[PDB]
RNA sequence: GGCUUGUAAAUAUAGUUUAAAAACAUCAGAUUGUGAAUCUGACAACAGAGGCUUACCCCUUAUUUACCGAGAAAGCCAUGCAUGGCUUUCUCA
């Protein structure tokens, strides 16, 4: 089980970091949901209950994720797992001829910030954190979860942002989980398909539509739900590490 | 060298020093200096003093290199109450003293009266370190100066426990100083002592033989006369006539040869691995169903001397030539040898095999075993021809006495090839049918001492033999 | 004056030691005693040691003949005297180290290689996972060879602890190669001496080493038909390297001669047996024909690698062979002609 | 939970096939080890309990397979699960230049009619009876997980055969999850690195330590308890489908 | 260069081969077209010149493709390139639950014994007579290509036996180039897209013009040179060894 | 061939870039060595004729990249083909326990501005050129190649920063294609292995040795002429699109 | 193709060379910030065994090089016409 457990989950005021915060108190672990100030993130660690505390932080901000992680600490003194589930998505053709339009620089250093830098961030600081705990029998430390996408194998147009820093993602969890083989601490990335959160369900329900038609099996977007059970799973498994697991539900996106 | 023998008064020192360290290897004086003394006698009285101003620089300590070499001066000069003051310095400075420093205090502690504590000494070296010869020499002189028969004939006997080969002077001294006092057991013990010698082998010297001529003439019971002699051709003896040992084996000896070569053949590991014991069986058998043979032929070695000749042409000449003399053959033949080659001509290699039998034998084969146990199964009527000197064989036996039987047998039965010229003629070297070893018969003995002068090299023997008769 | 004063200082020296052996003293075994005997040697100057070993005078005292011993106090004293020398060079090369890395932080130049580097300094690390790497593919895909540690009886201590280096320089050699043999420890005695030598000196790593290691002999794993024993002694000269047979080296080294051992245990057990060509590619002059372990394993890796003779003969001591003949195609032009003339 | 399901295991006398037996079985669900009749698979079946059934078939026959299913179905009249983790391995160089050794045809040929044509088979003629299956609320009828190899991706030397076969495996795994989309079959592919298991019983002990020892973290060889536990998560959750999810330990095979 | 080569195309008689056959023989090099007797190979063959010729073999087996190498080797003397291009294709559901219809095993085992097991008897075959070659400067004995496909990634639906035979090929890629390695032969696979051949014939026109125009760019069919080409480009240089190329032209295949 | 073609090559005045260049300007096409201010890059355009130009520019900057792109279509009058060969490498593991050093997070940023924020940089403004060249025959406007890096795949200890550029190279490699599509812009990507560049040659000669060693066939650091052979052939196949092709001669880095 | 004893002499570096102790080397542990070009450990036996004292000899094994055929003449010496020995010449295989 997953009892007396202690997760910092980035963007867990919202989305898929909300499930899995949920899914995870539920079962009686400790949650840290580090999320931006304006966020709602507080209304939601209150409704959690004590066991759940909410963390004003931005993770491209350094500061910020140490402030965040004292906190951690300070509350329930250790921390066991983290799931970066920040991220943010542009829709943007890198150039379109017929509007004579460039993809704006501006926008792709935000999302790489955002999505990229900022998970490298919380990883190295989490693992700083995590070195501090004793090993368990099987010499594990803690459990790093990184949040990618689809995009990052079968990207669609205008995803040249997003489909680079998930990329960028999938890339770095190989070495890293090479880096913290030593210290005992896994990692493992979780590649979402289409799920129905805050990101998704505010575009009109006719492309709604017609994604839940797209995807083979089960012809629905996916249940956040279903992404904190990968989540748990992967936790509890003790050899998952190093490895970039589609939770699509075999959809390929079409160009 | 400015060595002077007068005290060595503080302030010359000083100089002693300048201009000497360089010139000298190994930090000279307290090194060289103490070995440049001991002339004259004169030095020890003068070393004295060196030792007295080294141990002044010192903080009243003296090192035990120079203590041991001062040992030794003073030791080489025979001075007696320095033997009994440095004997108490290493009692008084050291538990334990040191090899060679127990060597020099035994050699000075000899002409003492404190002959057990020589003995005692011995045994303290004994009990961590196995002595010297020297040791057992200078301690058995001791004892004997020490009129101690029984404790000098008991360290003799642990002597020989010890298996070291004992000086000859051990007992040229020990016959001097038996001169004086004659006894039934101390002569059984002179017996031991010279039969011992019979079976080492060893030579004596003038002086030994002096001591031997006076002691064997000093003898009450019987009147000896006693005169050096000549080998005189091999004739029985210059004087008096008696006949001169052999070159032959007595029957008994030569047999019991045979049971130590049986003996051996049996649970030999390295006779196994040089010659496999199959073919040791099988050769044994072979002479066994074959009557005795007269002589034995040497394996390939009358083949390959006179290289041109062809192998089979000369090995052909030769058992042809000893045919005429219709003894009976034995040939050393080797399995390779069975395989024709341009040195083997299978037409002479099948008339010489109809013409006398054979055995062959693969190359690890040592001929040596089979020569000797065909020659001893055979007797002592039996020769044998070869050119090799059998060394490897007469190593790893068993006795010393075996082996100089051994050496007696090689020198024996033996008929070297001496025809300068094979096509010539065949000639068989001669035996001189004589040895250099003492034989003392009944009513007389005689021995083959060398004259000391002589630097007689290993292979030669003496001239001039001492005989004592009646 | 000079007799009363080293007749003084001698009783001065009685008074020291009396005061000295005022002390306790407890019952002693045997080789304490034996120490003070060879401090006396020390005193004198002879090759012995400074201090030794409880162990080591054990060692000595088994010791048979004076000789012996003698022997092995040079033996000591010279590890003593190198291991001080080793340590003194050591220190000399920190104080050097020190003064040269203070004289570096004098400049504090920075701008060092811009700050990019692709990899860490981690290639130790690496080389030996890459070794492990192929010597677990070469365990199941290697040619074997095989180590026959079947002559503990006919060695002795010197002899033993030879042989175990020469084993540990073959195996590293072998493990460092492109194509490293698949190496078997035979008739290895579990508590045998060179077994213990092997684990006392492979430490933790014996049982990491990726050879096989088997008290059964070489004749229970492999047909006898396809085992070649090389042996120095064997009438058949060795003429090229063959990858479907298996090569067995005896680990003997008889530094006393003992010759025909590796051969007769080879005709014991009716194996084939082959020598190296030494004589047919090099001017011998002056050597010994058997080589060390290390020679013999680098030899046949250099074979096994298409290297031809005149490559692979290098290894052995060039203080042996003056040369290699200096051609050997006059051997080439005696077979052509032959050849014609049974044409 | 699992309680009440059906599940055929291929191979599931030893190894990956019996620990998934064992957890399942333990969770309450119904197992048909489906393995040869000289695996000694009814022991296990007996030790296991009433619940669980030996089934003798050759995976590569179509009669034998048709055989099983029928007594699973007569036994517990549904089939839910489809484990294929039925297999063999084989050690042999492509070519040996220095030996003169060719790889022997008959070998690739059995290791794929084991390995690759066994999977196919079992999982078309399963297909047939989980058709049978009311689908759930979700829509789903089924479950199929096959088991393949790191080595589909990064295959050692003397893998040919084998890696082959699993690369046939993890190449077929989507276009079969397309197929069985329309009825609501679910179908999910585990490469496990390196497992505890009589499969590793041909190499020697000191490689099988190597590469124990070469696993980035845990640094030792895969528990079985891990595949099933993994198995279990898949059989779970309602969204993994036509993904290969590489249960290795992040290890990468050198040459 | 590839001047004086000696190249031995299976299935070269049509499609692909041919066009390989056709490029090569073109820029000097010698070509042995392994096909069928019934291919009409003989044809083609005598169209390009005196430097090709025609081998009658079935690559699965054993003899006729051991009597093609054998011809080859007595017409040229060498075998330098090796490229595998026989296969065929077959269309048809794992099961079909409308219909009742089950993939049948017959058609499954061929198209493996065809496709998959053919490229690897003429791979092991091909090697043995590519070790005799002395190694040229760099060490180079030979190359190999092989021509997968894209369904081995993405497979579409009723495409299981194809997608099985080319996923195992690409498995299969790595561990024979690593398995030549010490010999210095390369391994290369290409996996095509949608090549204008007589293999698309059999799909209906409409759906074929429909698949070329889902092509990003170029928007058509894929041409056998373009193919041959690529084929060149990896025979002259010496250092892509154990590689996939998708030679698809973008196109992610849909369900 | 590829006479008249213009090529903007990033990073053109030392190693991939430089042999790109050579071959490039060789075959008779023009260059424009696009490199930093003090990079060296004058010697080397001067050195390779009056066909190829240097451009001081800094990737990371809009600025710079549009001033070279104009001084590019000054001297030449457009541009044809575009080769992203600029990039840094920096190594620095994760966390250390022992030393409780983390990473830096500026060496991070700095590496993603470089390496792949620059890339994209380079990709929108040279796609913004080739937009207004006129559409050959077979209706391509230009073509554009990246140097990914075999660490997007298997980075080692201490390459986070390097592998997670590459692999957000790698990942918007194909949204980037299907982008330009429509325009007619082909977009791939190469991904180098060991190559011996000033990147590695400045190593010790035990190092250089061990890595030539660990490839496996040739074994011996890729020649940067190889690359360049490479890119020609991907620049004349009009048929090579939204890929990634390694060429590191079949290694795959170490733990 | 000419491959097997014996006698004599000279040498013997057990990872390799040099000298009469050094360099390159070897094994184990160091997740090394790029001089790890390092740190902490392991092995250091001048063919093998006996003695000699302060530096040398006896024996054994191995390697290499020589040694052997005959006729006479010329310059002689010794032993009982024959034998033994040295120096040069050509001759025969
Ligand atoms: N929605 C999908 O189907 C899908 C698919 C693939 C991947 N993803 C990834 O899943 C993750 C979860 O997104 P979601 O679907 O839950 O949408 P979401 O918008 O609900 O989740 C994003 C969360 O990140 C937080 N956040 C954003 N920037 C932050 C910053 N700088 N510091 C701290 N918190 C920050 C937001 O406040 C929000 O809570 C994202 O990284 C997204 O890219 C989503
Ligand atoms: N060298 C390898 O073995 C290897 C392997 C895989 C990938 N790569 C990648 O291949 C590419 C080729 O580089 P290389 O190996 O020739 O190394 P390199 O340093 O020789 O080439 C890099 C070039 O980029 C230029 N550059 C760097 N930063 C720049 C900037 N901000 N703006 C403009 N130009 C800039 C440099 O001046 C240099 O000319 C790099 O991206 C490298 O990371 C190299
Ligand atoms: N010249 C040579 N020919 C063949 N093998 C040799 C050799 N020199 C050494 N060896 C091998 O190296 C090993 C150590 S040498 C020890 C030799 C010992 N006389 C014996 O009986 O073998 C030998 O056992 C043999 O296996
Ligand atoms: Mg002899
Ligand atoms: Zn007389």
């Amino acid at each position: 089980s997953v009892k007396g457990l202690v997760a910092v989950i980035t963007g867990g005021a919202s989305g898929l970091g909300l499930a899995t915060a949920e899914r995870l108190v539920g079962q009686g672990a400790s949650a840290v949901l580090l999320d931006l100030p304006n966020s709602g993130g507080e209304a939601q660690a209150k409704k959690l209950g004590n066991n759940c505390v909410f963390a004003p932080a931005d993770v491209t901000s350094e500061k910020d994720v140490q402030t965040a992680l004292a906190l951690a600490k300070g509350k329930f003194g250790r921390v066991d797992v983290a799931v970066n589930c920040a991220g943010i998505a542009v829709a943007s053709k890198t150039y379109n001829l017929k509007k004579g339009q460039t993809h704006t620089l501006e926008d792709f250093q935000r999302v790489l910030d955002v999505n990229l830098m900022g998970t490298f961030n919380v990883i190295r600081l989490v693992a700083g954190e995590m070195g501090q705990n004793e090993p368990d029998q099987g010499g594990q430390r803690g459990v790093i979860i990184n949040t990618a996408s689809v995009a990052a194998f079968e990207g669609q147009v205008g995803q040249a942002a997003y489909s680079a820093s998930k990329g960028g993602i999938v890339g770095m969890t190989l070495p890293i989980a090479r880096d913290l083989a030593p210290i005992g601490i896994r990692v493992m990335t979780i590649a979402p398909g289409l799920f129905g959160t805050p990101l998704l369900t505010s575009l009109p329900e006719k492309v709604c539509n017609f994604l839940a038609s797209q995807v083979p099996f089960p012809s629905r977007l996916g249940d956040p739900a279903e992404y904190a059970h990968l989540v748990q799973a992967i936790i509890e498994n003790p050899f998952l590490n190093g490895e970039v697991i589609r939770l699509d539900g075999a959809i390929r996106m079409q160009p | 060298i400015q060595l002077p023998t007068q005290p060595l008064n503080s302030e010359e020192w000083d100089k002693l020093k300048e201009d000497l360290k360089e010139n000298t290897g190994k930090t000279s004086f307290e090194s060289w200096i103490i070995s440049q003394m001991a002339g004259c006698h004169s030095s020890i009285d003068v070393a004295k003093s060196l030792l007295a101003w080294v141990a002044a620089k010192n903080n009243g300590i003296v090192s035990y290199d120079l203590l041991v070499k001062y040992l030794y001066l003073c030791v080489f000069h025979m001075q007696t109450s320095e033997v009994i003051d440095v004997f108490e310095i290493m009692k008084a400075r050291y538990k334990t003293l040191e090899p060679r420093g127990y060597s020099l205090l035994i050699r000075g502690l000899i002409h003492s009266d404190r002959w057990r504590e020589a003995l005692l000494l011995l045994e303290d070296i004994k009990k961590v370190i196995t002595p010297s010869k020297k040791n057992y020499n200078d301690c058995i002189q001791g004892a004997l100066l020490h009129q101690d028969v029984n404790t000098a004939w008991n360290l003799y006997q642990e002597l020989l426990g010890h298996d070291i080969v004992p000086m000859l002077e051990t007992l040229k001294a020990f016959f001097d100083f038996g001169k004086d006092i004659k006894d039934d057991n101390y002569s059984n013990k002179l017996l031991d002592i010279l039969s011992y010698l019979r079976n080492n082998q060893l030579y004596p010297g003038e002086s030994f033989a002096h001591s031997i001529k006076t002691w064997f003439e000093s003898v009450p019971g019987k009147q000896w006369k006693g005169q050096f002699t000549t080998v005189r051709k091999s004739g029985q003896c210059s004087g008096c006539g008696k006949t001169i040992e052999s070159i032959q084996l007595s029957p008994e000896e030569y047999e019991c040869l045979k049971g130590k070569i049986m003996r051996d053949v049996i649970d030999g590991g390295d006779q196994y691995r040089k010659t496999t014991p199959q073919e040791l069986k099988r050769f044994e058998n072979f002479i066994k169903s074959r009557p005795p043979f007269d002589v034995v032929i040497d394996g390939l070695n009358v083949a390959k001397m006179f290289p041109k000749v062809r192998e089979s042409q000369l090995l052909l000449n030769v058992v042809s030539q000893l045919a005429k003399r219709n003894l009976r053959l034995l040939v050393l033949g080797r399995k390779h040898m069975l395989r024709r080659s341009s040195q083997w001509s299978r037409d002479e290699m099948e008339e010489v095999q109809k013409q006398a039998s054979c055995f062959f034998a693969d190359d690890i084969s040592e001929d040596a075993p089979f020569l000797l146990y065909a020659t001893l199964h055979s007797g002592n009527h039996c020769r044998f021809i070869t050119r090799d000197l059998m060394r490897d064989h007469k190593a790893c036996l068993p006795d010393a006495k075996t082996q100089r039987l051994f050496f007696k047998w090689q020198q024996g039965h033996q008929l070297a090839i001496v025809n300068r010229f094979p096509g010539s003629k065949l000639t068989f070297q001669r035996i001189l049918s004589y040895d250099t070893v003492v034989q003392t018969t009944g009513d007389s003995w005689h021995i083959p001492y060398d004259e000391d002068l002589v630097e007689r090299c290993s292979c030669e023997v003496p001239t001039k033999w001492l005989c004592l008769h009646q | 004056l000079e007799l009363d004063k080293w007749k003084t200082t001698m009783k001065s020296s009685v008074q020291e030691e009396c005061v000295s052996t005022i002390s306790s003293s407890k019952d002693e075994d045997p080789l304490a005693a034996t120490r003070e005997f060879i401090e006396m040697w020390r005193l004198l100057g002879r090759e012995v040691p400074e201090h030794i070993t409880e162990e080591e005078l054990k060692t000595l005292m088994e010791c048979v003949s004076n000789t012996a011993k003698k022997k092995y106090l040079k033996y000591l004293y010279t590890k003593e005297k190198v291991k001080k020398a080793r340590q003194i060079k050591k220190e000399m090369k920190a104080a050097a180290r020190e003064e040269a890395k203070n004289i570096k932080l004098l400049e504090t130049t920075e701008e060092d290689k811009q700050k990019n580097f692709l990899f860490l300094r981690l290639w130790d690390r690496n080389m030996d996972i890459a070794m492990g790497w192929k010597g677990a593919q070469a365990m199941q895909f290697g040619q074997p060879l095989v180590f026959d540690m079947a002559y503990e009886n006919y060695m002795k201590r010197k002899e033993l602890q030879n042989t175990v280096s020469q084993l540990l320089e073959s195996e590293g050699w072998n493990r460092r190669n492109v194509d490293p043999f698949h190496i078997y420890f035979c008739n290895l005695k579990i508590d045998g001496a060179l077994h213990r030598e092997l684990v006392k000196r492979y430490q933790e790593k014996w049982d990491k080493l990726l050879l096989t290691s088997t008290e059964k002999s070489h004749v229970d794993l492999f047909p006898k038909d396809s085992i070649i024993y090389l042996t120095a002694d064997s009438p058949n000269v060795m003429t090229t390297f063959r990858h479907d047979k298996v090569y067995v080296i005896g680990s003997f080294v008889d530094k006393s001669m003992q010759p025909g051992t590796s051969l007769a245990k080879a005709k014991r057990l009716n194996l084939a047996t082959e020598c190296l060509p030494l004589d047919k590619y090099l001017q011998w002059e002056i050597g010994n024909k058997n080589l060390t372990l290390d020679q013999m394993i680098r030899i046949l890796l250099c074979l096994k690698n298409n290297g031809n003779w005149q490559e692979a003969l290098q290894f052995v001591p060039k203080r042996k062979h003056t040369g290699f003949l200096e051609i050997s195609q006059h051997s080439q032009e005696f077979i052509n002609r032959l050849k014609k003339a049974k044409t």
